[PDB]
């Protein structure tokens, strides 16, 4: 079906220029507007133009008129934006979203790309086991997780099992703590009579800093 | 230059009550044409938009029954008639009428559901963090209504201040419940220093308070 798959978090100094794209698929690429929209922490969505890859034409809004383009590779069907001269008003997420013509409205939208502009270095996450304290052997409900401490930037993304334990999970917003790093838990609740069946990893994937790690969570 | 307003900002309802968002405009989004390009999309937390409304009154494919828009001119209307549990979310109107196309500010849909109680739990340090120099204590709260929760720590059975973060979740798509974890943290030395660690919730669905706690190296 319609698909817009984009690339990666990133982590700019101000005044350095940003690339994010926009892969598409299952759909006639060219027969179809390319919108992007900026959405700030807890702010509201912006629309901040679109490219018609027809023509290969762009337009912005007032906004952001300026140090914004649009590119486009057919061929490869991927969409591009360039932000350029970077400053702290650009830290946001950006989307790109199918520009369904016949009715002028945005149908399909990728999954949102977080861009981090700050003078300050990557920083990857240290994860700790927070381990079951259910013996086993009693019955109820059991809980753990993973205490994912001291990265930058925003955002690092933890997953159970390799994504195939969703059911019972709940990874916490980040926070700040007065180091100026974030830290979060996951924790996953399950029942306590199989901590002696079968295992827990957590996997932590934080990609400005490029650290992947598995953590075997256990008594 | 057009403004487009939603209002309110936060709306309450329980399930199975209609909730009405409405959204103004300061011209009419009456195309020249003949049209009204007023659409609205559902945004639900971590996640990008969904296409929800277009035109105006058109349910988008596979968007439910029970979500209705209307309206005319200046003032639109979007009803979700008989809410559920996954409507918790985010409403944008999005006016493509007059160029350049705008978004209202969004209203945040919230479930409101019976009071419902915390389980608590407690995690000690791992090893490997103490290896490393710092201890983090956790307590975990879960599955609970209304957000509102006071969770205090109890160090040797002294109370403390500033040295703990609190995070909470959104609401859950199923059953409307928060989580919340609540992390003191420590330096290994101070940590060491202390024998009985204590989170103790207080709420509104807990008769009297609850405490977790561990004695240290178990
Ligand atoms: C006003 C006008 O001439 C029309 C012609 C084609 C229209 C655009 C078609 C593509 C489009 C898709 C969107 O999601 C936003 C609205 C837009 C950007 C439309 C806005 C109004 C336009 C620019």
């Amino acid at each position: 079906q319609v698909q817009l798959v984009q690339s990666g978090p990133e982590l700019k100094k101000p005044g350095e220029t940003v690339k994010i794209s926009c892969k598409a698929s299952g759909y006639m690429f060219t027969n179809y507007g390319m919108n992007w929209v900026k959405q700030a922490p807890g702010k509201a969505l912006k629309w901040m133009g679109w490219i018609n890859p027809y023509t290969g034409e762009s337009t912005f809004a007032d906004d952001f008129k300026g140090r914004f383009a649009f590119f486009l590779e057919t061929s490869a069907t991927t969409a591009y934006l360039q932000i350029n001269n970077l400053k702290n008003e650009d830290t946001a997420t950006y989307f790109c979203a199918r520009g369904t013509t016949i009715v002028w409205a945005m149908d399909y939208w990728g999954q949102g790309t977080s861009v981090t502009v700050s003078s300050a270095s990557t920083k990857g996450p240290s994860v700790f086991p927070l381990a079951p304290s259910s013996k086993s052997t009693s019955g109820g409900t059991a809980a753990l997780g993973c205490l994912v401490k001291d990265y930058f930037p925003e955002p690092v993304t933890v997953s159970w099992n390799s994504g195939a334990l969703t059911s019972g999970v709940h990874t916490f917003p980040a926070v700040l703590q007065s180091s100026g790093l974030y830290s979060l838990s996951s924790v996953v609740t399950v029942p306590s009579s199989s901590l002696g069946t079968q295992t827990y990893i957590c996997n932590v994937n934080h990609k400005p800093s490029n650290t992947k790690v598995d953590k075997k969570v256990e008594p | 230059e057009l403004v487009m307003t939603q209002t309110p900002l936060s709306l309450p309802v329980s399930l199975g009550d209609q909730a009405s968002i409405s959204c103004r405009s300061s011209q009419s989004l009456v195309h020249s044409n003949g049209n009204t390009y007023l659409h609205w999309y559902l945004q639900k937390p971590g996640q990008s938009p969904k296409f929800l409304i277009y035109k105006v009154s058109n349910r988008f494919s596979g968007v439910p029954d029970r979500f209705s828009g209307s309206g005319s001119g200046t003032d639109f209307i979007l009803k979700i008639s008989r809410v559920e549990a996954e409507d918790l979310g985010v409403y944008f109107c999005f006016q493509s009428t007059h160029f350049f196309p705008t978004f209202g500010g969004g209203t945040k849909l919230e479930i409101k559901r019976t009071v419902a109680a915390p389980s608590v739990f407690i995690f000690p340090p791992s090893d490997e963090q103490l290896k490393s120099g710092t201890a983090s204590v956790v307590c975990l709260l879960n599955n609970f209504y209304p957000r509102e929760a006071k969770v205090q720590w109890k160090v040797d059975n002294a109370l403390q201040s500033g040295n703990s973060q609190e995070s909470v979740t959104e609401q859950d798509s199923k059953d409307s419940t928060y989580s919340l974890s609540s992390t003191l943290t420590l330096s290994k030395a101070d940590y060491e220093k202390h024998k009985v660690y204590a989170c103790e919730v207080t709420h509104q669905g807990l008769s009297s308070p609850v405490t977790k706690s561990f004695n240290r190296g178990e």
